[PDB]
């Protein structure tokens, strides 16, 4: 009943009033600066170094597969291509999920229950489009930065692997085939599932902090409900999208 | 007119559990009035009623004249520019150190040069009293110095209606006063009118001018803090002193108390 | 809703609301407005709020920084209530 | 032993803010004391303190002779089984219901037939008060009763020492009351020697029977409730009536008050 | 300083007397089971949904790999011996950290905050002995079984891409080659990495709620820092352990 | 510390502390301990507790169980003061 369509509609009726109105710029610039360092910059560490093992493993891991093929040219063809297409935008979507997925509903559920919300929507300034949007915008403008980085840095450590702990290819893993890799119908697929993942990510990752009940025991079991629905749909979205997206 | 807000006649059902019915109520303007009732009977509720945060089921509240719900949800922002509430727990914002966190409303309403704001902020700080916080972060200050910044940035806009949910809630006698004390000097010295909802007796009726007094789903008792300290009335004569035990129950209710303690007696 | 002020020589007659809304086109001239400014009487000034104070408090430091002894005359009840209120010190306001 | 724990002279650091020194308390046997002072100085990490949980920097507590501190870490679990903290916001475990709440203790330490322990728990709720409220979750009860509740999970095993930390702290007077008839008819009844630390003065002087009271680093004052109520002392009685302003500063310190207004005056 | 050794010290300790003691079997066993209930039986959903999408996904990317090797009937053995050796034992890893790797430290933070601990530690029964020991071991023994459940599924939907969505292989798929997957080695390797990655995970997930400063600011920050190491160890200890697992 | 128990014929002659601890020994032949007793009187027990309330209440059910109204002499004056205290009605304890 209430999650059958209620809380569904409460879900978007939040949003639609929380994007669209009055166009105020200035205001929010200085607001967006900072939502944009806490849930992106701050969250570097979160996809910079687990970028890296990320990458690694499936460098590692996949050198013993082709390996077997003997095709060890093909590694960033496998590597790169691989955590360029799939890989970056859910791994760089659940580490994100993680470190401001979740920290935001526990940021801003936080405040509607020690109602600086409320208290917000006391003076004439509307919480929603004050408080959500400057988030909202941060998100969906980081999280598919945050996978170019992951996907740049898990490159990186995969050469590491495949040129470092062993000297195979120096060029002829990159220089010479991630040309035939690097190609631009790659990153817009890629950046095209990245942007769907950081609108579903936070949103409902401050669908809860704005639908939680307000206490030490409902910001906290929704911040869970967070990092359960910004997978599974991140997941299930992740499904559709490569369907669509190469099923063709 | 002589009141500053009327509600009317308000029952409100919070969906299973009516909270309010057809409760009535008039904050005159000048007057810090007060209401107390049992505690988490939902008088917050009345508050941030008060506040068209969120609309009664059938009632007419109506804040100086037209009514709070029949409002543009615009118009509404309009008139809340002339009302403040004092949530308890502070409700400073986590991110601006007390100095911006005071003045929010100022930047967000007035047009005010930078160093005309600074002053008129530093200026709040001391009126309640904690100047010299500015510079500090509201998850720094104490749980007093937190009401009483969120107070004092309340206090901007000079609301002419200020409603406190509950201040003095879990506090030493020392802030209590301090907090008595600032309040009560604010409708001393501002036209603000001030409405308490608070459930703490010995020190709202210390300053509260009328005062009135709910049970679980209406008001049961009104008037002067003197002319209700001398009320023959059994739910308020409860509340008032907490005599701990009578037309409120001081036991839950349970079955025959026999059985009980002999399962198969 | 309204505001207006003359350098009458000695004295500064400012006249109106003297809230944060009405006070910005006096904020800026300030200068010239405490130009040889001797007190400054707040008669016609129907009511007073917050922003106002700070605006004369600045005035009342111009004054000063040329350096002379300022007076406020005509003041209401309500001002120096505010000034209790805010506990403003009596060498800044007088 | 005349007393039943003496705080000869504590001093704790806490690591930068040394929230004690050389703080001296002899809670007697049978009376029911309590400690007050500003809200937030520790107070509460002074009840922590004599249960044992941490450790002071440099001081003798005996709980009835031997010394907290020097204890085996399982035969301060001995003489432990001889205590009850009874903290404020209940302190349920939020996952078994009251009645089963209220047995852990029990459970935990008797070997007590499951029909005998079940009547014996059916009968300190009632002792309590609520026990119709046996079935009921943690999670569901007012924040009255769930202090209510812990109460009487915390008189199981008659700990002969059960210190209320603040207990009606943040309740209307109607709780506050039956909060200070229970621990009132509590000691009257059992043996219990309640040492309530708190900070609401007209409730807890109606009841202690002798109360301490302390400063910033240091106890001020102590005696019976009458023999204190009559203190000349400023520190004191500043803090037994909320005269808001005396030796504890009213207004936060700050500097001049003057270029504050005037940035470059 | 802190962090240096302090906390990491205390996190030791904190474990060192969580699970050595009195060797209380039948008081524990009732607690155990409702841990296991709430830890990895209600989490089953967050794992038997995304264990679906993360397998077809493999499928259906995996599969548009090999066709342009034309190498459709090695799908199983480079879809399922993949998630049985990296993908498992990693992406329900980090589903498990969310569901139950943080809800734990909001469950066991909270509790300090309510100050259930403090009383706990009051009766002379232990909290930890009594609290943190039912709910470690309930991870310890859940995740490992959850990845296997992970691994299941993902097959199932792995198949379900290769089948029924294509009709291309019905045994020549597992049937066949899978049984040239199935080995016990494999799934060795597999629930090795299972296994410390429940130590590690439910090893932080509960040193949060442990060392969480006691306040609704506090547990909410600390789910934020669960739910951000048991990733970055989490990929840690995935790479270090698939190199000496496989770089021989 | 110590419980011991006689049934002298009409008066269940209890003794000892009377606690959750030395209460078991006691609890179990319940039956056969008011099998043909008409009153207790818990004379020489030196205190009594909580669970020792309990325990007796069952007794006293008993007592009445077969049927038989059951008395209670030697009572201490900390028995009734928890009966006061828990409540207990005058139709269980007498």
């Amino acid at each position: 009943g209430i999650k059958t369509l209620r809380t569904f509609g409460r879900a978007g009726l939040m949003l639609f009033n929380a994007l669209v109105g009055k166009p105020e710029f200035r205001k929010h610039a200085p607001l967006l600066v900072r939502q944009l360092y806490n849930v992106g910059v701050l969250s570097m560490l979160i996809i910079v170094v687990s970028g890296v093992f990320i990458g690694m493993v499936l460098g590692l891991q996949g050198y013993l597969v082709l390996t077997t093929y003997s095709a060890e040219t093909s590694l960033g063809m496998l590597v790169a291509l691989s955590l360029l297409r799939e890989l970056g935008p859910v791994v760089a979507a659940l580490l994100f999920a993680g470190r401001a997925g979740s920290a935001l509903t526990a940021e801003i559920g936080l405040m509607r229950a020690t109602e600086q919300l409320s208290s917000m929507e006391m003076m004439a300034v509307d919480p929603l489009r004050r408080v959500i949007s400057p988030r909202f915008w941060a998100g969906v403008i980081s999280l598919p930065l945050l996978t170019v980085i992951f996907v740049a840095v898990g490159i990186w450590g995969g050469s590491l692997v495949g040129v470092s702990w062993k000297g195979i290819d120096s060029g002829f893993f990159w220089s010479a085939m991630q040309n035939a890799v690097d190609w631009r119908m790659d990153l817009v697929n890629c950046l095209i599932k990245s942007v769907v993942f950081a609108i579903t990510v936070t949103w409902i990752s401050l669908f809860n902090g704005y639908d939680a009940i307000p206490t030490s025991a409902g910001i906290s079991r929704a911040t869970t409900r967070t990092v359960v629905h910004s997978s599974l749909a991140v997941l299930g979205l992740d499904f559709v999208l490569t369907a669509l997206m190469f099923g063709n | 007119v002589a009141n500053l807000v009327d509600m009317r006649d308000v029952s409100f059902t919070r969906g299973n559990r009516c909270i309010f019915d057809n409760i009535s109520l008039t904050v005159p303007r000048g007057k810090i009035t007060a209401i107390m009732g049992p505690s988490g009977i939902g008088k917050t509720t009345l508050l941030r009623l008060i506040g068209g945060q969120i609309a009664p089921d059938h009632g007419e509240i109506l804040f100086d004249g037209e009514n709070i719900p029949a409002m543009s949800r615009s118009r509404l922002y309009t008139v809340r520019k002339r009302m403040s509430m004092l949530f308890q727990s502070g409700a400073l914002f986590t991110d601006m150190n007390v100095f911006d966190n005071v003045a929010y409303p100022l930047r967000e309403h007035t047009q005010l040069p930078a160093p005309l704001l600074h002053s008129t902020v530093m200026m709040k700080l001391e009126a309640v009293g904690l100047r010299g916080a500015a510079k500090l972060m509201p998850s720094e200050l104490s749980g007093g110095m937190a009401r009483r910044a969120a107070l004092a940035r309340a206090i901007a806009l000079e609301p002419d209606l200020i409603m406190f949910d509950e201040p003095f809630v879990g506090q030493d006698p020392i802030t209590m006063g301090v907090l008595v004390k600032l309040i009560s000097e604010l409708n001393s010295a501002l036209g603000v009118t001030c409405v308490v909802v608070s459930h703490d007796v010995p020190e709202v009726l210390s300053i509260a001018d009328h005062a009135w007094i709910l049970a679980d789903k209406k008001i049961v008792a009104h008037g002067s803090a003197q002319a209700l300290q001398a009320n023959p009335d059994p739910r308020v004569r409860q509340f008032l002193d907490g005599i701990a035990d009578g037309p409120v129950p001081f036991r839950y209710p349970a079955g025959d108390y026999h059985a009980d303690l002999l399962p198969g007696s | 809703e309204s505001l207006s002020w003359m350098q009458t020589g000695d004295t500064l007659a400012l006249s109106g609301e003297l809230d944060q809304d009405v006070l910005l086109p006096l904020w800026e001239m300030r200068e010239e407005a405490v130009k040889g400014i001797t007190c400054i009487d707040l008669s016609r000034v129907s009511r007073v709020d917050t922003g106002g104070l700070a605006l004369l408090l600045h005035l009342i430091d111009l004054a000063k920084k040329q350096g002379n002894n300022v007076t406020l005359q005509g003041v209401n009840d309500k001002v120096y209530t505010l000034a209790k209120l805010y506990n403003l010190p009596a060498d800044v306001l007088p």
